[PDB]
RNA sequence: GAUCGGGUGUCCGCACUAAGUUCGGCAUCAAUAUGGUGACCUCCCGGGAGCGGGGGACCACCAGGUUGCCUAAGGAGGGGUGAACCGGCCCAGGUCGGAA
């Protein structure tokens, strides 16, 4: 019976931690620091000294309504690093492969969190938000990889989820979702235009 | 290209084909403010809030060419297109622009739509 | 405005959380096309020796084009030692082949 507003959290964090003027390095640093503090406070050290053992959060552990933030912050860090590499690669063509490597892995965390959301412990509001976030990330990855057929469908699914949520909620609460869909609308138009 | 305007230093728009794609409410006013006060000089910098904007100056006839594309990445053919359209304008419409008085500019009508569309088609074919 | 109500910090050897400073330890991937360097192996053609010319199999490394069934990550980043003679290059003298 625990709810989470991933879009509200990320919107509040980006505009406060350097992305108001568009500085992704500070945002990536903030994401790393926040994940470090979250793990230190929640006592979720993946590895001890001189040993590392990667462990995934199971269905029972999410009772604190905070372990999802770990996956969210990992996805945010990967996406921010990829976005910074996007602007950096205009001079060095080599950075495109690194950007693709980061983007192909951010969707992994997105899909893992959307699968973790399947449990009955969480409410039905976070599931659709996780699905929309995963669709958004997948569409951006496939748009960067010059794949239009899958990107347009992912964008349409994400827009359908966002429009349904905005219609369900009141006008004041739906301004964030309206801005979110209007941000991705030009990407949808360009994806539809690339085929010609 | 999704937005393109050719207006004089006197604040009068000569020709545009924005259409339903874009509305020129305040996309060029911010650029004017940046040029007058900030003195950008950053090689077509200062995307305003949602789409990248680039400009080119013509001190010989007191003219400015503005081209606006989406914030998505675009190829470098835009600057070549701007140079070509500016040179075509200077070659053909020289009679009106060379005159200092704005009465001739007001009286003259420019049917540049077809030529600009052909240039855009050439640029898109090169881009593809 | 007479009593009167009490709600909130200056005080804490107090506990937790959000945002940042500072100091240590560990580790920092690979396939593929092309050219190059260094060892080792193998085909040859010529010659009285030192030897000259051409072709291959395999390993290590650098510049670098498209990549991934790659991870918590793995840049085509920079510097130094390079040792006892064991990375080779150009190699003084000396040394061996040859009248040169």
């Amino acid at each position: 019976s625990l709810s989470l507003e991933i879009l509200q959290i990320i919107k509040e964090s980006q505009q406060q931690h350097g992305l108001r003027h568009g500085d992704f390095q500070r945002y990536r640093g903030y994401c790393s620091r926040r994940q470090r503090r979250l793990r230190k406070t929640l006592n979720f050290k993946m590895g001890n000294r001189h040993k590392f053992t990667g462990k995934k959060v199971t269905e029972e552990l999410l009772t604190d309504n905070r372990y999802l933030l770990l996956v969210l912050m990992d996805a945010e860090r990967a996406w921010s690093y990829a976005m910074q590499l996007k602007q950096e690669a205009n001079t060095e063509p080599r950075k495109r492969f690194h950007l693709l490597s980061r983007l192909r892995k951010a969707v992994k965390h997105a899909e893992e969190l959307e699968r973790l959301c399947e449990s009955n412990r969480v409410d039905a509001k976070t599931k659709l938000e996780a699905q929309a976030y995963t669709a958004y990330l997948s569409g951006m990855l496939r748009f960067e990889h010059q794949e239009w057929k899958a990107a347009i469908e992912a964008f349409n699914k994400c827009k359908t989820i966002y429009e349904k949520l905005a219609s369900a909620f009141t006008e004041e609460q739906a301004v964030l979702y309206n801005q979110r869909v209007e941000e991705i609308s030009p990407n949808i138009r360009y994806c539809a235009y690339n085929i010609g | 290209l999704d937005f393109f305007t050719i207006f004089s230093k006197g604040g009068l728009v000569l020709w545009c084909f924005q259409g339903v794609s874009d509305s020129c409410t305040g996309p060029v006013n911010a650029l004017i403010r940046s040029v007058l006060l900030q003195e950008r000089g950053g090689n077509n910098s200062f995307t305003h809030e949602a789409l990248t904007l680039k400009y080119k100056l013509d001190n010989q006839f007191e003219l400015v060419f503005v081209v606006g594309f989406q914030k998505i990445l675009t190829l470098t053919y835009v600057d070549k297109l701007i140079d070509d359209v500016h040179r075509l304008f200077r070659d053909k419409y020289r009679t009106e622009i060379q005159q200092q008085s704005a009465l001739s500019l007001l009286n003259g009508t420019f049917d540049f739509q077809n030529d600009f569309l052909r240039l855009l088609r050439e640029a898109e074919e090169s881009s593809k």
